[PDB]
Order: structure tokens, then C-alpha cells, then sequence
């Protein structure tokens, strides 16, 4: 069905929440903070097919 | 005492097993020292006019 098309293209161009490595509930002696991040979503019309 | 239901065996395990509960704060951003001594604080800003 469409909707089946539409769930689809939901699950696979997907954003997903970025977050932080070391966010202040922390441990005792922990020295670097770093930010991360995931590439969920789709790009050209390869991927789309 | 939360009821987890497993899908493994089907066990029955409660909230405590696998996370830890505790009272915290909210947010843990802001912090305040006042004279090399923890303490908390608040800053008040005057209305226009």
C-alpha cells in the first residue's frame, strides 16, 4: 500500500539526536569533552532506489 | 519494583536490575562557588521602566 511506501522512506531517512561524549553527569577525572553525531538521512537519488 | 518482562527466557526482573535509581537534579549545567564554597544562587534582572 502507500502507506507502506510512506513507512518505508521513515524508517531509512531517519534523523537521528546528536548528543555529546562527557555531558555533565560525569565522572570524576574525565578530561576531554567531545561532541558526536550520526549521518541517518539519505543524499542523492541512488540511495532514494 | 517497576516489572521488566524479558525476551530471552521470559523472565520477570524489576527496574533495579538493570538501571540505577536515584533523586537528582533536573539539569546539571550551572554550578556556583561563593567564597571557594558550594552554594547556590539566583540572578535577578529589573523590568524596562
Amino acid at each position: 500500500s502507500i502507506s507502506d511506501v510512506n513507512n518505508a522512506i521513515r524508517e531509512n531517512n531517519v534523523e537521528i539526536a546528536p548528543g555529546r561524549l562527557g555531558d555533565l553527569p560525569a565522572e570524576k577525572g574525565q578530561l576531554i569533552t567531545i561532541p558526536l553525531s550520526a549521518q541517518g538521512q539519505l543524499s542523492s537519488l541512488e540511495q532514494f532506489k | 519494583n517497576i516489572s521488566l518482562k524479558s525476551k530471552t527466557n521470559g523472565s520477570v526482573i524489576k527496574l533495579s536490575d538493570v538501571a540505577n535509581v536515584e533523586i537528582g537534579s533536573q539539569a546539571y549545567n550551572f554550578a556556583i562557588l561563593e567564597n571557594g564554597k558550594p552554594a547556590t544562587a539566583a540572578a535577578i534582572q529589573l523590568s524596562p521602566g
